[PDB]
């Protein structure tokens, strides 16, 4: 079965630093495509950052562009997240998103409501 | 001697790739367009210049005179006057076919309809069966000439106002159409390739596709009003320049299916 | 509260998870080791079928194994004769984005649906001699995916809605609703004794149901990608599954598991369709790789490769005595193998 | 909100008491269908010229 | 033998009864053009159940135009059966960031498996918004995008008179990062076509036009090698 565990996360001092873990069971990690998304109180869903299937592609956003890293282990099938120098801005739940097919150069839907191969999330507070 | 060896080689080529493309437009589902519908005919025009008309010459090359009956001659001349027009005067409609497909793309396909093609196609065999075998077998424009050749050769031999309208009607008005089709289709090339990049590969197609059409025809009519002024040009000679007018029918399969993609997609 | 709902679920899916452990001891390929091999099997292209001028979404075969009747998107509902290569009707349609396809058994009625939210029922025994329209069914909220006859007044439909459809068309109302799926649902078959169906969706997993309760069943759990077909086996006590990750599977209603998988290296593309033979030796399954493959349903070998298409391969079909197969793709044809 | 998590464990509940054969009887079924019935597959075991519609 | 006679006499009528018909059909079908709207006011563009359809004509060419409706979000397994029409309309407001969430739409739309022969035409729309909120120094385009800093205007850009030149700094800005994509990927098989437009405004269809007409001429002239 297709299960999504995420660690890490909870309440943390403005500028400071935090990492998050995201663990994966049920399928070949090292064929698919992963990305992060984030769903903040009173709006949507919003992108963050991706990262391919050997580790060379990756992408940001924009407005965290510098300040936040990803990186991708396929010998324990374990994909993180570093935060860096946080703002008031950034208090949102944290979503670890898979592309619904192997060996693809695309995706569409890890930002839309119900969608399948998704995690429950963990809490980060900023204030 | 191996001259006629070297002569056969290349008409059993002809009829061998001429055949086999014909099959292979008329086979596969994909390769039935109103725009590959003229060139079928052309294709067709090459068996029909390939078998009829040249096995007589390569047994002319192997022996000095006519070795059949003489009353063959003005059939053999008119079907090679015939062949050859409608050569060149199916050459003319591929590229008024060409001319308003990629310069008026969003209407050609209600202004070109398979019955006009069929017009078009049975148009320009009726003007080359006409203006070859009418005055040909009335004999209209059979003076000017000395003397035929007591031998007995089946060389056509031709008056001034005969070389010189209907050789000038059947090049020299295709030529004037092809030159004006080419020449805008580069233009319009031109034009989007500049377009593309602020967001090359058609001269060599086109100076392919002329080059070989010009330098295999243009010889024979240049020599034919040299030939009707006076008799300068030695015999033999015209023989080798005819030979090059004949061959075009045998570089136009290597060339013309070279160029389209879906041709070369269907062989493969 | 919600964590408490979450434990109590993880709780149950453990128990479930050892209950199936508990009754596996040897695998089917345990058992399956000494017999005879198939062999290798070939089969030629002995029809070809023309007219459409787009691709083909759906085809679905008839009950004396003559007539078939195909779907397309240039809005056209094509009836066929397999032997004498006639067609018989030629529906037209007031959408042209269609999906779906469907047959009836007593040979009166045909089905189409697609992008229009509305199944379409079409009459063929009219006194006028004109082939209309007889019933428009809209309750539902999203794109048609697969529809099924059951007799001449009921019909099983399937949207992009997650859920399924049990209608009456001699009144025009909806009679059941089945809402378990959380994407997709994608293709769905009927058992043979007309009691109980299966569905795949975009979830990865399959799902029984019962048509006159209303209830589940029973939930499978195996795939990595979307579901795409779906066809029970013949005995009715299994049946096999394709999905978008180059592997297909054979599942048991007995014992709650997956029996065999079956994928080879160099397949990177999905699984569009998938059918049985009669006796349940052979597999088909058509591909995206513009090839269709026969496979051996009891030791998972290639036995044997059927490959005449250039494009996607869409739609499969057997017909009930096991005569022949039918084979529709992206290029506008139709082709009958052997 | 919190309806879908209580329907959940209530379908969870209903399917998770049932009876379960083992695998080993289910296969020894599917052998016994797939042998009795080889005689009426024209895909195994072909068919001369005669039965054939699709000649 | 003379009932197999009949009926065999009776099913070849009918089937040519039926190719006559469906060759009118094909005949039809090959002249009209087919048109996706994708997105934004889409009824001002149009204007100047699950799918909303419209038939026009500009100098006697045909097209129709097709709209989704009643319909999900999930865009993964109906957005195939779009495959051969000649142009996806995109519409975008240029002004949650709704521009990010655009430019990843594009993205996987330009990159998909079965769509690698579609073209795209894209509209800009919402200019005076684009204009009139970024004088009042409203930082939207400096913060959402870090790149912007040190970005230099073109030397093609020709500006409407009486243009800003931050007005258009933020325009070609926009216009670039949509650009940026397609280059990136396609080998000549399909491009990308932008267009600036207004919402009180009446050339759209001429640039619908123009736009079809070198799509299909660059096609063609694909297909002989001569571009
Ligand atoms: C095609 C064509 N046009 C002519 C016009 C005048 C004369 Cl005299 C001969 C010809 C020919 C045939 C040339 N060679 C093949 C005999």
């Amino acid at each position: 079965q297709v299960q999504l565990q995420e660690s890490g996360g909870g309440l943390v001092q403005p500028g400071g630093s935090l990492r998050l873990s995201c663990a994966a069971s049920g399928f070949t990690f090292s064929n698919y495509k992963m990305n992060w998304v984030r769903q903040a109180p009173g709006k949507g869903l919003e992108w963050v950052s991706d990262i391919s299937q050997s580790g060379a592609s990756i992408s940001y956003t924009g407005s965290v562009k510098g300040r936040f890293t990803i990186s991708r282990d396929n010998a324990k099938n374990t994909l993180y997240l570093q935060m860096n120098s946080l703002k008031p801005e950034d208090t949102a739940v944290y979503y670890c998103a898979r592309c619904p097919a192997p060996f693809t150069r695309d995706c569409f839907d890890v930002t839309s409501t119900t969608y399948a191969y998704r995690g429950q999330g963990t809490q980060v507070t900023v204030s | 001697g191996w001259v006629a060896a070297a002569l056969c080689v290349v008409i059993a080529l002809t009829a061998a790739a001429n055949s086999l493309l014909i099959a292979l437009i008329c086979t596969q589902p994909a390769l039935r367009n109103t725009s590959n519908f003229f060139l079928v005919s052309l294709f067709t025009s090459d068996l029909m210049v390939g078998l009829v008309v040249m096995p007589p010459a390569m047994l002319n090359a192997l022996y000095g005179r006519w070795v059949l009956a003489r009353g063959l001659c003005l059939l053999w001349t008119a079907f090679d006057v015939m062949c050859c027009s409608a050569s060149i005067l199916n050459l003319c409609l591929i590229s008024l076919d060409r001319y308003l497909l990629i310069l008026s793309p969003l209407r050609y396909k209600l202004r070109m309809t398979p019955l006009r093609a069929l017009a078009l196609v049975l148009g320009a065999w009726s003007l080359a069966a006409l203006a070859s075998f009418l005055p040909l077998l009335l004999g209209w424009h059979e003076l000017g000439h000395a003397r035929p050749p007591v031998p007995g050769q089946c060389r056509l031999l031709a008056s001034l106002p005969f070389v010189l309208v209907a050789s000038g009607l059947t090049f020299f008005l295709p030529s004037g159409a092809i030159c004006f089709t080419y020449c805008r289709i580069l233009l319009a090339a031109r034009k989007q390739a500049v377009q593309v990049a602020s967001l090359l590969k058609a001269s060599l197609t086109l100076g392919i596709l002329l080059g070989m059409f010009f330098v295999t025809w243009l010889p024979f009519f240049v020599a034919n009003i040299v030939q009707a002024v006076c008799d300068c040009i030695s015999p033999g000679l015209f023989d080798v320049l005819t030979w090059l007018g004949y061959c075009n029918s045998t570089m136009n399969p290597i060339i013309y299916p070279l160029f389209m993609r879906d041709f070369k997609r269907a062989l493969g | 509260e919600l964590d408490q709902l979450r434990q109590e679920a993880e709780q149950l899916k453990n128990q479930i998870r050892d209950a199936r452990k508990a009754c596996a001891d040897a695998t089917l390929s345990q058992i399956t080791n000494n017999i005879d091999p198939v062999g290798r099997i070939q089969m030629r292209t002995r029809r070809t079928l023309r007219g459409h001028l787009a691709k083909i979404y759906a085809m679905h075969w008839g009950t004396d194994s003559r007539l078939l009747v195909s779907a397309s998107q240039d809005g056209k509902l094509i009836i066929w004769d397999s032997y004498t290569t006639n067609k018989v009707h030629a529906i037209p349609l007031r959408s042209s984005w269609v999906m779906t396809c469907a047959y009836a058994p007593s040979g009166n009625y045909v089905a189409c649906g697609g992008l229009d939210n509305i199944c379409s029922i079409y009459n063929l025994k009219t006194r006028e001699g004109n082939v209309r329209v007889s019933r428009e069914l809209a309750g539902h909220t999203g794109y048609l995916s697969c529809c099924r006859f059951l007799d001449d007044n009921q019909i099983v439909t399937s949207s992009g809605d997650t859920t399924c459809a049990l209608w009456d068309i001699e009144t025009g109302q909806q009679t059941t609703t089945f809402t378990g799926h959380t994407g997709d649902v994608m293709s769905l078959s009927l058992a043979p004794d007309t009691r109980l169906f299966v569905s795949g969706a975009c979830d990865a997993s399959a799902k029984l149901w019962d048509v006159r309760e209303g209830m589940c069943r029973q939930t499978f759990t195996g795939h990595e990608s979307d579901i795409n077909a779906i066809c029970f086996f013949p005995n009715g006590n299994a049946f096999a599954t394709g999905s978008d990750d180059a592997t297909c599977r054979l599942f048991d209603l007995r014992a709650d598991q997956e029996l065999m998988t079956y994928s080879h290296d160099n397949i990177i593309c999905g699984i569009t369709s998938v059918s049985f033979s009669k006796s349940g030796r052979l597999l088909l399954a058509g591909y995206d790789d513009f090839n269709c493959n026969v496979w051996d349903a009891l030791k998972a070998d290639r036995a044997g490769v059927l490959a005449g298409h250039d494009n996607r391969v869409s739609c499969l079909g057997v017909t009930d005595d096991g005569m022949a197969v039918a084979t529709g793709s992206w290029d506008s044809f139709l082709k009958i193998w052997n | 909100s919190i309806a879908q998590a209580r329907k959940l464990v209530e379908q969870l509940k209903m399917e998770a008491n049932i009876d379960r054969i083992k695998v080993s009887k289910a296969a020894a079924d599917l052998m016994a269908y797939c042998e009795a019935h080889a005689k009426e597959d024209p895909l195994l075991t072909p068919v001369p010229a005669s039965e054939n519609p699709f000649r | 033998t003379e009932d197999q006679r009949n009926e065999e006499k009776a099913q070849r009528e009918a089937n040519k009864k039926i190719e006559k018909q469906l060759q009118k059909d094909k005949q039809v079908y090959r002249a009209t053009h087919r048109l996706l709207l994708l997105g934004s006011g889409k009824n001002t563009i149009v204007k100047q159940s699950g799918i909303f359809e419209t038939k026009f004509q500009v100098d006697k060419v045909n097209f129709h135009m097709f709209d989704v409706g009643a319909q999900r979000d999930e865009r993964r397994k109906w957005i195939q059966c779009f495959n051969d029409v000649t142009a996806i309309i995109f519409v975008v407001a240029s002004s949650t960031n709704r521009l990010q969430a655009a430019l990843k739409l594009f993205d996987s739309i330009w990159n998909n498996k079965w769509l690698r022969d579609t073209s795209v035409i894209l509209f800009l729309n919402k200019q005076d918004l684009l204009a009139e909120k970024v004088l009042a120094g409203k930082s939207k385009i400096e913060d959402y995008f870090p790149e912007f800093a040190r970005y230099t205007t073109p030397e093609d850009a020709t500006p409407e008179p009486g243009e800003d030149p931050r007005v258009t700094r933020a325009k070609y800005f926009i216009r670039d990062e949509f650009l940026r994509i397609s280059t990136a990927s396609g080998d000549g098989r399909h491009y990308c076509y932008p267009h600036f437009t207004c919402a009180v405004d009446t050339e759209n269809i001429r640039r619908v036009f123009n736009d079809c007409r070198d799509i299909i001429q660059r096609m063609h002239l694909r297909q002989y090698e001569l571009l």
